[PDB]
């Protein structure tokens, strides 16, 4: 019943930053609020104890702040690492409640992608299914666009893409594109190639292979 | 007229807080002005039971008088005083509460204690005590020897009985242990009766008091 | 010091109830001072609470969910339970077990996990489970920059999520990149796991894909060979 309300919802800022999490409690709960970061894949760890206590191993650049109605989390120097959601919970009434959280990226400079294509292999085709991948390596910004071009004519509605978090060391992102086909479509034709635009990249870069080859 | 805590709680004051001590003398007060979060209460952490009542049978005293209950000097040949804590830092020192004592081992042993005061005044006696927390059993045992103690307090409307939990709590101030705080009013013919053989924070200064 | 694990991620029918066990080392789930908790997280939402146990009976749980949740410990295997009945798509979600410190000056009772485990998807669905079909992603000629290669291993057509990828038993872990599951027009996941390796190594380094989907018990391993 006690809404946690936190802002910003998101934010991106550099390497040495100085980051600021707002967390408004629907009522006063003193100083019964904690801050918890969630990184992808990992356990969410408590970083800061009734407002201001830091937690044994969190580095001294995280620090909280406020009281009653308006708390503060604070990341002094931004680092690559800090990439996490990170939520505010009250401890003053039962249930316990957290807010929606705040995605925290880390501003970098621009990181052109490199690119690699992946024909199917022969036991995918043993099975009547031929997946063409397309990668795309450690790039910033996470805008990319990547198009599948089959003997020169641009594909659509074949193809699906997934993207990795930001790399909590380089402060990058990595791509993949796959072209799904059925083997009796792959085999009716030849050049195979992926299409790759990125701010990074001063035209775009193709590439291709040809079936059977 | 009000009771001026200036940057200190409830919790601080009566308990000592280093910090609290400039604090000009009263005998009298109806109203405490307690800031809404103050910055110096309970400096080593902990749970102060019963509080709230506390601060409302604080809120008007007609007669207040600090007094030696058990005094340092005397009152503890077997056991040795604690060195406090950074978590209760005066002048860039660490040091710990006014009115309390931290009892710890002296030499190999941490002696079975009975101490007992009963009120010879004709007012109602404000006694307060803490049982320490230790986080690990390397710290229960480097100060109390012992792993397994307790502390017990007993009067004629009191008695209970306080077994250290050994754990680590989320960092407060620095620190993973507590000392939980207690209290009860002492009324006038009664006698109070402190047991322990470790974990005990003693009383040093009780408060002689009429409510209202 | 210490640590918690949930039960394996997997299916549950709908209407059907939900059993998750959270194992703990270091410490005896009878102790007094400690409270044991579980947390949820829909996909693409927040954290949700839903609520704690302590062995001295001590018990609350979130109102949103009172009726259906009941929790356990299990003193002989030092672990605690989560038991949901009832179950529809929204309890589809990741389900974390966690430990407190009673701490009453600070926290309400019970009300501050701060030792979570890394927590377990748990899919409600009428579906099968279905075990992945591995492929590999080789490296050849398509695949060089000049002193780097990229390889790896294609996971397709299984249910339901998760599904976790090592490379070399764990040894190779600089310039993997394991991406998001796709979900694809038959309802099944797909995903594909990725290496950016010296090149100089290609001939000479091994390297294989340890794919793992409990869901199925199923664990499978490819070498990518060059080609
Ligand atoms: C009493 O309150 C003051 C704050 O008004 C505390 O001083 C702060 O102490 C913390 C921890 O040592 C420091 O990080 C701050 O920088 C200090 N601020 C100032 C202005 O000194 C003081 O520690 C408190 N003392 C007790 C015993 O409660
Ligand atoms: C309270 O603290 C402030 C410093 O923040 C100080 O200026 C003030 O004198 C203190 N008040 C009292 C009553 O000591």
């Amino acid at each position: 019943d006690i809404v946690m309300t936190q802002s910003p919802s998101s934010l991106s800022a550099s390497i040495g930053d100085r980051v600021t999490i707002t967390c408004r409690p629907s009522q006063n709960i003193r100083s019964f609020l904690n801050w918890f970061q969630h990184k992808p894949g990992k356990a969410p760890k408590l970083l800061i104890y009734a407002a201001s206590n830091l937690q044994s191993g969190v580095p001294s650049r995280f620090s909280g702040s406020g009281s009653g109605t308006e708390f503060t989390l604070t990341i002094r120097s931004l680092q690559p690492e800090d990439f996490a959601t990170y939520y505010c919970q009250q401890s003053y009434n039962t249930p316990p409640t957290f807010g929606q959280g705040t995605k925290v990226e880390i501003k970098r400079t621009v990181a052109a992608p490199s690119v690699f294509i992946f024909p199917p292999s022969d036991e995918q085709l043993k099975s009547g299914t031929a997946s063409v991948v397309c990668l795309l390596n450690n790039f910033y910004p996470r805008e990319a666009k990547v198009q599948w071009k089959v003997d020169n004519a641009l594909q659509s509605g074949n193809s699906q893409e997934s993207v990795t978090e930001q790399d909590s060391k380089d402060s990058t992102y990595s791509l993949s594109s796959t072209l799904t086909l059925s083997k009796a479509d792959y085999e009716k034709h030849k050049v195979y190639a992926c299409e790759v635009t990125h701010q990074g990249l001063s035209s775009p870069v193709t590439k291709s292979f040809n079936r059977g080859e | 007229a009000p009771l001026q805590l200036g940057n200190c709680s409830v919790a601080g004051w009566i308990l000592g807080n280093p910090e609290c001590e400039l604090l000009i003398s009263r005998e009298s007060w109806s109203y405490i002005v307690e800031k809404p979060n103050p910055e110096n209460g309970t400096c080593y952490p902990g749970h102060f039971a019963d509080y709230e009542e506390l601060r409302e049978q604080l809120s008007s005293v007609s007669s207040f008088e600090r007094f030696e209950i058990f005094p340092k000097e005397s009152s503890w040949p077997n056991h040795t005083q604690n060195g406090g804590s950074n978590s209760c830092s005066h002048n860039g020192e660490s040091s710990f509460y006014k009115n309390l004592l931290w009892l710890t081992k002296s030499g190999s042993l941490y002696p079975n204690l009975s101490k007992s005061y009963a009120n010879n005044k004709e007012k109602e006696v404000l006694v307060l005590w803490g049982v320490h927390h230790p986080p690990t059993i390397q710290e229960q045992t480097s100060l109390y020897v012992k792993e397994n103690a307790y502390v017990s307090v007993v009067s004629s409307h009191y008695s209970r009985k306080f077994t250290p939990e050994i754990a680590k709590r989320p960092k407060v101030r620095d620190q993973e242990g507590r000392i939980n705080y207690y209290w009860t009013l002492l009324e006038p013919g009664d006698t109070i009766i402190f047991e322990a053989n470790g974990n005990l924070i003693a009383p040093r200064y009780a408060f002689a008091l009429s409510r209202g | 010091q210490v640590q918690l694990e949930e039960s394996g991620p997997g299916l549950v029918k709908p209407s059907e109830t939900l059993s998750l066990t959270c194992s703990v080392s270091g410490v005896s789930v009878t102790s007094d001072i400690y409270y044991w908790t579980w947390i949820r997280q829909p996909p693409g939402k927040g954290l949700e609470w839903i609520g704690y146990i302590f062995y001295n009976g001590d018990t609350n749980y979130n109102p949103s969910l009172k009726s259906r949740v009941t929790m356990s410990i299990d003193t002989s295997k030092n672990e605690f339970s989560l038991r949901l009945t009832s179950v529809t798509a929204a309890d589809t979600a990741v389900y974390f077990c966690a430990r407190g410190t009673e701490d009453l000056g600070y926290c309400s009772s019970g009300s501050c996990p701060n030792h979570w485990g890394q927590g377990t998807l748990v899919t409600v669905s009428s579906a099968s489970t279905k075990g992945p079909s591995v492929f590999p992603l080789a490296p050849s000629s398509k695949s060089t920059s000049g002193g780097t290669a990229a390889l790896g291993c294609l996971v397709k057509d299984y249910f339901p999520e998760p599904v976790t990828v090592s490379w070399n038993s764990g040894a190779l872990t600089s310039g993997v990149h394991t991406f998001p599951a796709v979900l694809q027009s038959s309802g099944l996941y797909s995903l594909s796991s990725v290496v950016t390796v010296p090149s100089s190594s290609l001939g000479t380094q091994t390297y294989i894909c340890n794919v793992n989907h409990k869901p199925s018990n199923t664990k499978v391993d490819k070498r990518v060979e060059p080609k």
